[PDB]
């Protein structure tokens, strides 16, 4: 067992693959599938590969009882070798929609199998965010400093991508959308940019009903979200400053460069303009002789 | 005429004017005179020293007021969002 945790990277392949696993094992409509999770553990970026189910039942009256064939997974990593000797166990999906109660005592039993403290990957299989649609979260046990006991709790660690070069372009070769989320022209910029403006409007937004909550539904004072909040207070910006004021200089130099090279296009499109005239002067001695 | 002219002017030209000062470019020949046409004209004089720093405020204010103000200002953002459709029309 490995602390060695900070992000997760996802490959493309096991976000599919769980979201087939889910339904073909028909653990579906507000029963759980959930499944072992393959790859590296044991360096920082944790690096998920690929994702296998488990033979599992939901009581849904009781998430708190649930079937687990512990012998199987044994079985399955014999096989995992033979498709690639770096998978090892690195955890279990969770197929949405969130993080719950329940999945504490899950973890537990997934501790015999795992060098590296058991992951849970939030694959949603409905597609929600604003990101890539995955949470990751890690179980660590810690200390609280408000009084009470020793807790195992969930923290989270962000989501990201990396890939295979066989993979990335396989993605690319099944897909054959120009993609207003990522950049290209100019026009595709534009979307990125009204997105991302009104993506600090809707997170700055779930902040300001957050702190209400703590107050005015009783959630707790968490001392580690409010420290990283005052931060963002103390690198917040100024204004009067001649940093501030720098940075009107700039744009005068900039947009002059784009003055200049606009003037330059427009060189060349009244040369245009001029060929094809030189193009029509042939063509009126054509239409006197006919 | 030649009053309200001259009164038009005087918020650049100076900032302070002893209340002799003002009676002389605006041909009063009484000092009373003045601080009549001061009222009128809104002229604060203030210890018989008027401040045209404050008239030039209201008269701005006013100016700002009014439906003109994006491109009267001309917003950092609004400049690049014209270059942007331009390209691309």
């Amino acid at each position: 067992m490995s602390l060695q945790h900070e992000k997760v990277t996802i490959a493309p392949l096991v976000l599919l693959s769980a979201l087939d696993h889910y339904e073909r094992t028909q653990t579906k409509e507000n029963k759980r599938c959930v499944g072992v999770i393959l790859g590296d553990a044991n360096s920082s970026t944790i690096r998920v590969t690929n994702s296998f189910a488990l033979p599992f039942e939901e009581d849904e009256k009781n998430s708190d009882v649930w079937f687990l064939d512990h012998n199987y997974i044994e079985n399955m990593n014999e096989m995992c070798k033979k498709i690639n000797a770096k998978e090892k166990l690195i955890g279990w999906y969770h197929s949405g929609p969130k993080l719950r109660a329940s999945d504490l005592k899950i973890n537990e039993l997934f501790k015999k199998y795992t060098q590296n403290n058991p992951l849970l990957l939030i694959v949603d299989v409905k597609q929600q965010g604003v990101g890539l649609p995955t949470d990751a979260y890690v179980a660590i046990e810690q200390v609280k400093d408000d009084g009470t006991s020793t807790e195992k709790t969930f923290l989270h660690l962000p989501c990201t991508i990396e890939a295979e070069e066989a993979e990335e372009i396989g993605v690319e070769h099944l897909l054959r959308d120009v993609r207003d989320q990522a950049a290209g022209g100019l026009s595709i910029r534009l979307t990125n940019q009204l997105k991302s403006l009104k993506g600090l409007q809707s997170k700055l937004k779930d902040v300001v009903e957050y702190l209400d909550k703590v107050i005015n539904k009783e959630l707790p004072i968490n001392h580690t979200i409010l420290g990283k909040l005052q931060d963002v207070f103390n690198l917040l910006p100024n204004l009067g400053t001649p940093d501030d004021d720098e940075i009107d200089v700039e744009n005068h130099d900039r947009i002059n460069i784009s003055n200049n090279l606009q003037k330059a296009l427009t060189v060349k499109t009244n040369d245009e303009l001029m060929v094809i005239y030189i193009s029509n002067l042939v063509r009126s001695i054509i239409a006197f002789d006919d | 005429a030649i009053r309200d002219e001259i009164a038009k002017n005087t918020e650049l030209s100076y900032d302070f004017l002893p209340l002799s000062n003002i009676k002389a470019l605006l041909f009063f020949n009484n000092e009373k005179e003045t601080e009549k046409f001061a009222l009128e004209r809104n002229w604060p004089i203030v210890n018989s020293k008027v401040y045209f720093n404050n008239q030039s405020k209201e008269k701005a204010d006013y100016e700002d007021e009014m439906m003109h103000e994006e491109d009267q200002k001309t917003n950092i953002i609004e400049k690049a969002m014209d270059y942007a459709i331009s390209i691309e029309n």
